[PDB]
């Protein structure tokens, strides 16, 4: 096949998914759309992402034209331009096995309790 | 000061996980409120933050991963993701500070192609990045290269170290010798730069570690003794590229 | 290829000048018409390019300008602007193919102090200039001064190997003293990088060439053994200079 | 079962020592056999460890000072050596149960130079000494100065209001100033730092403090309102300073 | 009392004229010299002036409206311009019988005798 | 500057002690010395003074000194600091006081000891 | 060639907020500014923006918003009219004295003169 | 009634701004709070105002910005703006109660191009808007350029007596040249209207003004006494333009 993950970095931290929604409505057919936040640990470098799979793996000439380089702005007005790229990993979520049974009960255990027993002395 | 949630997924993978804790972790794992959008992001974080593992424990969070998306196939996505974009980011920010931190991203690619996270492509596609990312085609130094920075070096053997004596049959085996053809110029555009004197010469650690790694892969590697004979294998190379794409 | 004048006045100074006498140099020079102001500009650009000449035959340029500025007034000031041109030029470009240029420059910045064309407060500006230009002030690593490069330790030790022996009577006795001790701490914020571990130590070339040049200057200075000890030093030279008025 | 010779000392400093009867304890003092020097290093011992007197007493110690080196002039050393030494030796060790201790060491230093026992140098060597040792050059905490460690401040303002009434004249009044501007960074470090919350605020107490020592030595000073503004500020001190030096 | 300023780098394709037309009006001087690019950095050719003002406060304003001022060269590349003390001060403050003469010398005649053929 | 202070000792070496510790002593016409006063009871650590004669022995004295460690009679080692004392002011020589040494045939004193006799 | 691009005779009670909507999606720019009405013209009271596009070739486009018709909260035509704005410059990125004016002697007598 | 800071601004710009007292102010105007944007705006509009000011004083705002943006490189950029947008909108409302309005803003933007604040090119694009803009090709009267509406010629003189006498050297030299063809014709139009009886002339004070102005940039021409003599000038220029 032919890539179709496309990915866009180097956003400002302060951008949220909405934010970006708005500045790049109205964008093509896509099956995929996450934004993923700062991290924080490396404190001076904070940048935002967003992930986009299309359904045409044509429509990203255009796209890639209008906003690789794209400049965002933050609050205090500092410019973010931003980088439109193939995202270097294609895969994605699929949508699919069962749920699994487990998920949400690590409250009612008792090696969490105990956990929480030693972890209530701290400081 | 932190929730009790957040402290317990480090203990479990910075503290609890050794080598055979490994099952017992996943277990305590798939507990976790993974409905809830907020610990989910969490616990990817921790895992993007592999420095905290100890070096020599960074392929038990791997082999974590391989199992823990037999039940949620989508963290395992959202954790290469941003195991890439810290390597990238790594080399646009290029400060000493995250040389261990960089390092430690490096070694866990290379774990997870070892339990079938990612596909050769994607290591392949990281190698060359770290040999032609912010770098000039003329071998020139420049911002994100600067002459005495070896650090891409040490990048590109701790992948080879960690995944490369996989890369011996078939295509997995011609896709890394080419790229170890654009490997050695880059090393060589190094050694010829100016600033190696006869007082100051090439570091003999870099050296050191890029002839062991080389002879761990290919220990009949044809070693180029000059930057003329490691651009000679590039232009003949070239050279198949163009019968292969039907220009020549 | 080239005018023969101008390929004379190469001759003499990159070829001559190490070979025979500066007197028999200095008359030859002060015969060319100098009135011709394409002349003179390619003479001045000769001897700012001094990276042309040998390492150890700099110091007969510095002699020759020292000389020839009692006929040819303004040409002294065109070249040492020159020279203090491209030594800022060379920090800011910070290519490796300039390395030996830089290098030259520094030497020949030294020689022209020892033949009194320049003064002290020329140099130890020059000197401060390689400790503190593009230097990020909390030691930080930035653009113009990267983490594994020395080449600012190089040019310091360049100058004072050529003129620092003079600066211990007087005056530019302390001053001396005082741009050590910020030289100690600029050397020790490079020794503290990450980049150094125990497999890839310091390079072995700069600590000797750093211990000589000190040991040259002030026999009974002992560089520090640790980045603490510096950053006492710097705060106790200019606490004491807060509280002498 | 203290010595006789011993508590009598106690009791001249400690519990006779009020202001008035200054001259009397003086006296009483010339007449201890000095050239003993074990009797002589007790009694300058009972005057270093000046937190035995009452705050507002103190003074009368450095006072009762200026008048025993007229008539032992090694005394006067040997006090003054010892205080700075206790001072030193408080940060280094740094526990909260010696605070009032600390405290009153300062007091005592800064009383020493209202009666010409000390120079003006010894104060501002002082003084920079509590805002840089054990301080790190970044303004990260360190093991000398945690995040919640203000005692520096307290120790900067005691002495500040002992004897800062007297740095408004010449180069005494430049000296302040230049100080000022190097202890106002040093307080936006603490403020800057991460333990300081909405929840767990910077003590309000402590900004109270340095604005009334501030305003009691310079009514007409600008305070910082930035750590940026204060970084600044240094920085254009030490530019204007570079350039006498060479 | 430093009175001797510099304007450094400055597009190589400037001439003293366009410059001094753009720093119109100069404020008076007994000092304007004008350097070109030694061109043997061909990647980083910049020219560059020195100005010696008579009355050293007038640079205050000079070194405000200049210093940063971005300069153009042919294709349009911006050259923001550098206005800083002269790192070296001195300025130049009967004539010489040789000047002029060296082409009527046994030496440079001898040596073109080498360099001709 | 002429004052050197060696302080963090060790609390039981005496004055000779270090004096003998300490040779070669440049010149130095002020040398005291202070032992630990008992009342702080963890933290006890001696000091010493010195003036040197001519301001440059000290170059040389530091680098010989300054981290030497010192050892007391039980085992415990005590890295030393050597710096400028920061008061930089020495006794200087002199008439006598003519009330030292009289305490003992004072009234003051005197009624003193009787309410410290009954103890 | 130009490059900034005035939008001008906006209404006076427009903000820019509301304007970046109605001009979504702009087309990339270094330079956007929104300037409210003066008030000294009671009657003739106009906005106005200014923006410098990064791109030169597609303010045709942009251009054929001349005559957009920009509506206030009490109904009226406001058609808006796009030009290359007659000043081509914008400013692109200190003072030791900015804010001193309070703790000044010269306003400090001016408040003497002005507040009794 | 209004507060203090903002009253002291216009102290220093309506009243202390005389000819001498400029280097004075610049350094009180340099210590206001620019981050504040409020202050900042209000300082603008003051600035762009300049009716408040007195006619021979306005040089002296200009030369105020001239210093003002070394420190403040922003506010230069919107003080032209504005006082351009006041001189487009004066002539669109076009009421005679801003006429004194409009002269002191025509004023202002001859004296930002001695001070070196806008190019030639910003003087020479305001100077045709004022013969163009609202103007029917044809001569005809229009809305905005009744008969008896002569404050064009009041406004293009107003300019060209405070800045044109520096348009007389290399390119500005033709530009100028090139504008008075075009103004030339305009007054024409003007005069050939039918509004202007025998005991209702064409005003005597405005011609004086064309030929005073005209005087001082170019002795070496005087106006046209035709209306097909400015015709044929025009003519002429573009035949000329479209030749070469
Ligand atoms: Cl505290």
């Amino acid at each position: 096949t032919a890539l179709s993950k496309v990915v866009i970095r180097r956003l400002p931290p302060g951008l949220t998914k909405e934010q970006l929604e708005e500045q790049l409505r109205p964008l093509p057919a896509h099956d995929y759309f996450e934004f993923f936040a700062a991290d924080l640990s490396l404190y001076p470098h904070l940048y935002s992402r967003a992930y986009i799979n299309f359904r045409n793996p044509d429509d990203i000439l255009l796209f890639r034209d209008r906003f690789d380089g794209y400049i965002f702005l933050d609050s205090k007005g500092l410019e973010y331009p931003a980088v439109v790229e193939f995202a270097p990993f294609q895969k994605i979520a699929k949508k699919k096995r069962k749920k699994d049974a487990k998920t949400g009960s690590i409250e009612d255990d008792p090696e969490y309790k105990k956990f929480l027993e030693t972890y209530c002395v701290e400081e | 000061k932190r929730p009790p949630l957040q402290e317990y997924v480090r203990k479990l993978l910075y503290k609890d996980l050794s080598k055979v804790t490994t099952e017992k972790v996943l277990r305590q794992m798939r507990k976790l409120p993974w409905q809830d959008q907020e610990v989910k992001d969490y616990v990817i974080c921790c895992m993007i933050n592999i420095w905290n593992v100890k070096y020599n424990s960074i392929h038990c969070v791997a082999n974590l991963l391989a199992g823990l998306v037999l039940y949620q196939e989508d963290v395992g996505i959202h954790v290469v993701d941003g195991v890439l974009e810290d390597i990238r980011l790594g080399m646009e920010v290029n400060q000493p500070k995250f040389n261990q931190r960089r390092i430690s991203s490096a070694k866990f690619l290379g774990e997870l192609y070892n339990y079938r996270m990612v596909e050769s492509a994607v290591i392949f596609r990281t190698l060359y990045s770290f040999t032609s990312f912010g770098v000039n085609p003329d071998g020139s130094p420049s911002s994100l290269d600067p002459p005495e920075h070896l650090f891409r070096i040490r990048l590109v053997c701790t992948i080879l170290d960690t995944c490369g004596q996989y890369f011996d049959r078939g295509s997995s085996k011609r896709k890394l010798d080419c790229f170890l053809v654009y490997f050695q110029r880059y090393v060589w555009w190094k050694k010829s730069l100016e600033v190696w004197t006869k007082d100051h010469p090439f570091p003999i650690d870099i050296d050191y570690m890029i002839s062991d790694t080389l002879e761990l892969l290919r220990p009949k590697i044809k070693l180029c003794n000059s930057l003329e004979e490691s651009i000679r294998q590039v232009q003949d190379l070239e050279r198949e590229f163009l019968i292969k794409l039907g220009l020549v």
